[PDB]
């Protein structure tokens, strides 16, 4: 069911209403994108004829990271491979201590490499002191987890005297046959990854080590994945000059929302998103899941309720556990989906714009 | 519909065609001459016409590829495009490279790997790449799965479902090894690594994968053979690893990838000589034999490989200084940018040698035409490589400009010999498409899908073979003039095999153990792409 | 020549490629018809401004709004004047000339400027001579005059030139490849974190890292002549250098080249 001005049902006129708001505005913007790779696709062509720009909410998250390695690199491994061959296992922040991916390193040694079979020795930085799960816990300094992995480096490097407390880490980590350094960008922050990501480079002089870059709950990850491979360049991209443009400050609806300078916006979330708060402020179309609560009339001026990817349709997601896009089958589900919405008010546009 | 194309010199080196004829198409294939009028007719002045180009070895999808447009967002220029096509102009994006891979004539474009583990974004991202026909080398050899079970010697059997099993769920058109063994040896401290040496955990050489493979590959009837990525790539000395491992092969069905990188002379035993005539020489004495150059291109590219073990060893030599390793489940993968000076002492070498592989084949249509794209260079350089070949006073001319070192340790300006149009045929669609087993597509004559390029005849034939003046994929016409007018989508090549459902259970319970979730989330559903059904299209083992 | 700007942008404007040296190149009525928007509505250069066109070097904006991207870019001949306040990336891959503006400015502004000097009487923003996504250097060579205060992340990834603030906000002379940056006031905190090379000069510093350890009170030539290159410019910086001045070392995490002064006491 659909919502138009006051609670209209219609599916078909919804669409037209949301492609008569996108014709007007001058400024789109398309926020959100947590849904399928077939919608985040089908929202990439709607911006490339509609002239507008794109911004998923893992935004922070997504660019802390790709700033750090699109100047600096990156030396990554994936989880599979650390719960499987990493001996060592350092754990900055405590942001990775909420997932199980913590309890399944701690319970099996690994099971294949060379270090497999081998005691398995925990380190942490700036997580919990007590904790269910033992481990070496080694206290963050007073700046924060960022002044902290500058620190670090700094023992690692030979660059400062010993005795101290990083010290006994930087030699814990070079003594290592499979290092993985679990951290997650968003809240270390875009400087701390790339001193992070540096302080590996220094530690492969010796021994084999690598990151697990935590990967966002909102499919931001797929996201820079489908846009790498559509447009030529990461997320963040806007076609109002027909070309891809490329700006993170720019094109960050964040950004633009709190300047006044985009008209109209467009609301991406088949899958459970923060709401954005701004629906309301400025002409705003919503495809939302079903069982969302984002499914009433009142959150933005055109609602559309679309088929929730993994439970009422089938899609292709990110998957945490794999950390690459997998096809997730309906637990359990004829309904509408984010892609045959986005595809059909492109279809719309483009009719208005012949005749 | 009926369509004549008359005028034109038909180039087709598997029937021995160089001379002006007719070409007939009725229904999207070659038919033999109809004695009723034709619905259009296209006039070829001149305008020597070829079959649509197949391309063997390209990086054009994957999770690296979409990695190196992360880190390199300035590689390729994107033009404004008012009344283009989306995507078509915007550089580096999938619809580009389709584009302008349509532009040159060529309609099919493979790429080398295609990883079982991130195998649905990988042909999702190929699926986008429009009008071409495109495919998948499922890659093997470096997997704990494979490795066990040469590990504990489960059997020639055993293997063979493995290797089925995995091509059938990654929908690959072909088996791939990029370094047997060198991801599971880097993995383990390991930095160097021969065909012979034992790799770590598991026992074994790389050439016990690698003939591991070719029975596999040999027993299931794959058409296109195993395609090989050599030990010590870029290594002074990897001629003596090429052809070692041409030895180990034992008379089987091979394939070596950008071979170019593995000719380099060991000289004395601080510099490195050019081992073309030796590798030319080991290639026609082994008749099974099959390789792809990978000329290198001057100026500023990335390099894309799943051979973490080299990546990581020349990680320091990049230009710009940035480099994104990752070593992850099978292989992972390693980008790298690289910059080949335009005069280089160790750049002009590696382009003479690219070039010197070719002019001293005997047969091109073992000696396809690739540049490793882009790793050795972009692809868009094909046609000033044809007219290179071709033309021996542009070769003069550019060797002018390179440093002494080009021939003193080489020997192409010594070799003043041109390539005619049947042989370049051979190098870019005759040869290819026998390798890859696509019978249909490398040829002209009444059968073949009608894949056309039609070039203007012109002296420069940088700017003939750059603006094709009409390509058609399927009997509809996708270019004229160089310039792309029609835009839908092709078809993904994957060989129709069955998996073996004792060995489906199988590994089920493996991947169950080692990443906590199921087959599905490795398989390849067509309700996953924007054609159900219509993006693949099968291909029969021979 | 003047552009006499007629009211507030509804959008944002891309000012680039609209150096004086252009814009005599082309007719006073034909340049008003190129287009500066971002949108797909846009907006040409006479929607914007009021264009008043003579054949000279000198350029001079009257009336500047914080919307005003990449004004003064690729710069390669004379000078421009902004009466007013202006948007992100001032400047950018500047090649020489002169670039003043009477107003505060934008985020990244000074990226890739390699020659000349540009001038913000008012306040400058976040990532102000940085570096701007996936770019290789921030400054490259232009000198940046910043009479006002600095944000966070001044002179982040810069790679050359002279950077003159009176106040500085925090993480300043962040990733640093080379350089100079002296700061007459305030020093936010954690400054200079992954410096490599380069010179840090400030008044008052917030907390240090850890990684930066203090060689002393060294009286060194290059002081002299940085000094003398301060009162040449007429630098109000320049009076910092008299006394002697404490001196660390560069971030230990990367390779420890870069230094910082701050007054003894
Ligand atoms: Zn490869
Ligand atoms: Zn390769």
């Amino acid at each position: 069911a659909a919502w138009v001005k006051g609670g209209a049902a219609d599916v078909d006129a919804a669409v037209e209403a949301a492609a008569d708001l996108l014709a007007a505005s001058r400024v789109p913007v398309l926020a959100g994108l947590s849904a399928e790779v077939s919608a985040l696709r089908a929202a990439y062509r709607l911006a490339e004829t509609l002239g507008a720009s794109l911004d998923p909410v893992s935004g922070p998250s997504v660019y802390a990271e790709l700033g750090a390695l699109s100047a600096g690199g990156a030396m990554s491994t994936t989880r599979a491979e650390t719960i499987g061959r990493a001996d060592v296992i350092l754990i900055v922040g405590n942001r990775p201590w909420d997932g199980e991916l913590i309890a399944e390193i701690a319970a099996a040694a690994p099971s294949r490499g060379r270090a497999a079979g081998a005691e398995r020795a925990l380190l942490s930085l700036g997580g919990p002191q007590n904790g269910a799960i033992r481990h070496v816990a080694y206290a963050a300094d007073a700046g924060g987890l960022t002044i902290s992995l500058g620190h670090l480096r700094a023992f690692a490097k030979g660059h400062l005297a010993g005795e101290a407390a990083f010290a006994d880490l930087a030699k814990r980590l070079f003594a290592a046959q499979y290092g993985v350094i679990v951290y997650d960008p968003e809240e270390v922050g875009e400087l701390g990854a790339e001193m992070l990501q540096g302080l590996i480079r220094d530690l492969n002089e010796s021994t084999r080590f690598f990151a697990l870059t935590l990967a966002d709950p909102f499919q931001g990850r797929a996201a820079v994945q489908l846009s790498a491979w559509t447009t030529g360049q990461a997320p963040r991209v806007g076609f109002g000059r027909h070309q891809p443009e490329h700006d993170s400050w720019r094109f960050d609806s964040a950004r633009q929302i709190a300047a006044g300078e985009a008209d109209a916006a467009l609301w991406l979330a088949s899958l459970p998103a923060p709401r954005p708060a701004w629906l309301g402020s400025l002409p705003t179309i919503a495809i939302v899941g079903e069982g969302s609560q984002e499914a009433a009339g009142e959150t933005a001026e055109v609602v559309i309720t679309v088929g929730v990817p993994g439970q009422s349709v089938g899609g292709a997601l990110w998957n945490d556990r794999r950390g690459v896009i997998a096809y997730a089958e309906a637990s359990d589900p004829e309904t509408e989906t984010a892609a045959g919405v986005l595809t059909r008010i492109r279809d719309r546009l483009i009719e208005k714009g012949v005749s | 519909m009926l369509t004549r194309i008359h005028g034109g010199r038909v180039v087709d080196p598997t029937a021995g065609r160089d001379a002006v004829g007719d070409v007939w198409i009725e229904d999207g294939r070659v038919v033999a001459p109809s004695e009723r009028a034709p619905d259009q007719t296209i006039d070829a002045t001149g305008c020597v016409v070829m079959a649509g180009g197949v391309e063997v070895h390209s990086h054009i999808a994957g999770g690296n590829v979409v990695m190196s447009r992360l880190l390199l967002p300035d590689l390729y220029v994107s033009e404004s495009a008012p009344n283009g096509h989306p995507f078509a102009h915007a550089g580096g994006s999938g619809s580009w490279i389709g584009a302008n891979y349509a532009r040159m004539g060529y309609t099919t474009a493979v790429e080398p790997a295609l990883p079982p583990s991130n195998a649905l974004a990988t042909h999702l991202e190929l699926a986008d790449i429009p009008l071409l026909d495109r495919g998948g080398l499922a890659v093997l050899g470096n997997d704990d799965h494979l490795l066990q079970l040469l590990r504990d010697g489960e059997g020639k059997q055993a293997v063979r479902d493995l290797v089925q099993q995995t091509l059938a769920h990654s929908r690959g058109l072909g088996v791939k090894c990029i370094n047997a063994g060198g991801a599971s040896a880097f993995k383990d401290g390991v930095l160097k690594l021969s065909l012979d040496d034992e790799i770590p955990c598991y026992g074994l050489s790389t050439r016990k994968i690698m003939s591991a493979l070719l029975d596999a590959v040999e027993e299931i009837g794959v058409p296109h053979p195993l395609h090989v990525h050599c030990n010590n790539l870029g290594l002074p000395g990897a001629d003596d690893s090429l052809v070692a491992t041409l030895e180990a092969a034992e008379g089987r069905r091979i394939h070596f990838a950008h071979a170019q990188f593995y000719a380099y002379g060991v000289v004395d035993p601080g510099g490195f000589r050019s081992a073309a005539e030796r590798i030319n020489a080991a290639m026609e004495a082994h008749p099974n034999a099959t390789y792809d150059v990978g000329q290198v291109v001057f100026g500023q590219t990335v390099t894309i490989s799943l051979d973490i073990l080299r990546q990581f060893g020349g990680r320091k030599g990049a230009k710009p200084k940035k480099w994104v390793i990752s070593a992850g489940d099978a292989e992972g993968g390693g980008v790298v940018p690289f910059l080949y000076r335009p005069r280089g002492p160790v750049s002009s070498l590696q382009w003479a040698i690219g070039l010197e592989l070719m002019l001293l084949s005997s047969n091109p249509e073992r000696t396809i035409l690739t540049t490793d794209h882009p790793n050795g260079g972009v692809f868009t350089e094909y046609p000033r490589i044809i007219h290179l070949l071709m033309d021996a006073e542009e070769r003069a001319k550019e060797i002018a400009t390179l440093p002494a070192i080009v021939g003193e340790r080489s020997g192409l300006p010594k070799i003043e010999r041109e390539y005619s149009f049947s042989e370049i045929a051979q190098l870019t669609r005759s040869g290819p498409a026998k390798l890859l087993g696509l019978t249909d597509r490398g040829h002209l004559r009444e059968g073949a899908k009608a894949d056309v390029a039609i070039y203007r005849d012109d002296t420069d034939r940088t700017a003939m073979f750059s603006r094709a003046k009409l390509v058609l994929k399927d009997g509809q016409p996708i270019v004229e003039d160089g310039e792309v007018v029609a835009w839908f989508s092709g078809k993904t090549l994957s060989l129709n095999v069955e998996a073996d459902a004792g060995m489906e259970k199988r590994a089920e319970s493996y991947l169950q153990d080692r990443f906590g979730a199921g087959l599905d989330t490795f398989a390849v559903p067509d309700a996953a792409f924007p054609e159900n059904t219509g993006t693949f299209e099968d291909v029969a083992c021979r | 020549s003047t552009l006499r700007l007629r009211g507030d942008l509804p959008e944002r404007v891309d000012l680039l490629n609209i150096t004086p040296l252009a814009l005599s190149g082309l007719s006073e009525t034909e340049a008003g018809k190129l287009a500066i928007g971002t949108s797909r509505r846009g907006l040409t250069l006479g929607d914007v401004f009021e264009i008043r066109l003579d054949g000279s070097d000198s350029l001079v904006i009257e009336g500047g709004s914080a919307r005003l991207d990449r004004v003064g870019a690729a710069l390669s001949q004379g000078s421009i004047r902004v009466e007013g306040d202006v948007g992100q990336r001032l400047g950018e891959g500047m090649a020489a000339g002169t670039l003043t503006v009477t107003g505060s400015a934008g985020p990244y502004a000074g990226t890739g400027a390699t020659g000349g000097t540009i001038t913000i009487e008012g306040d400058a923003g976040d990532h102000a001579g940085g570096a701007v996504y996936a770019a290789k250097a921030g400054l490259d060579g232009a000198t940046l005059v910043i009479k006002g205060a600095a944000g966070d992340h001044l002179g982040d990834r810069m790679r050359r030139g002279m950077i003159l603030a009176g106040s500085a906000g925090a993480f300043a002379a962040s990733r640093m490849i080379a350089g100079t940056i002296v700061v007459s006031g305030a020093l936010g905190d954690h400054p200079g974190y992954g410096m490599r090379r380069g010179t840090l000069i400030a008044g008052s510093h917030g907390t240090l890292l850890p990684t930066f350890v203090e060689t002393g009170t060294p009286d060194l030539v290059f002081v002299r002549l940085l000094a003398q290159s301060l009162k040449h410019l007429g630098a109000a910086q320049a009076n910092l250098l008299s006394g002697t001045l404490r001196r660390y070392s560069g971030d230990l995490a990367t390779l420890g080249k870069g230094e910082l002064f701050v007054p003894a006491h």
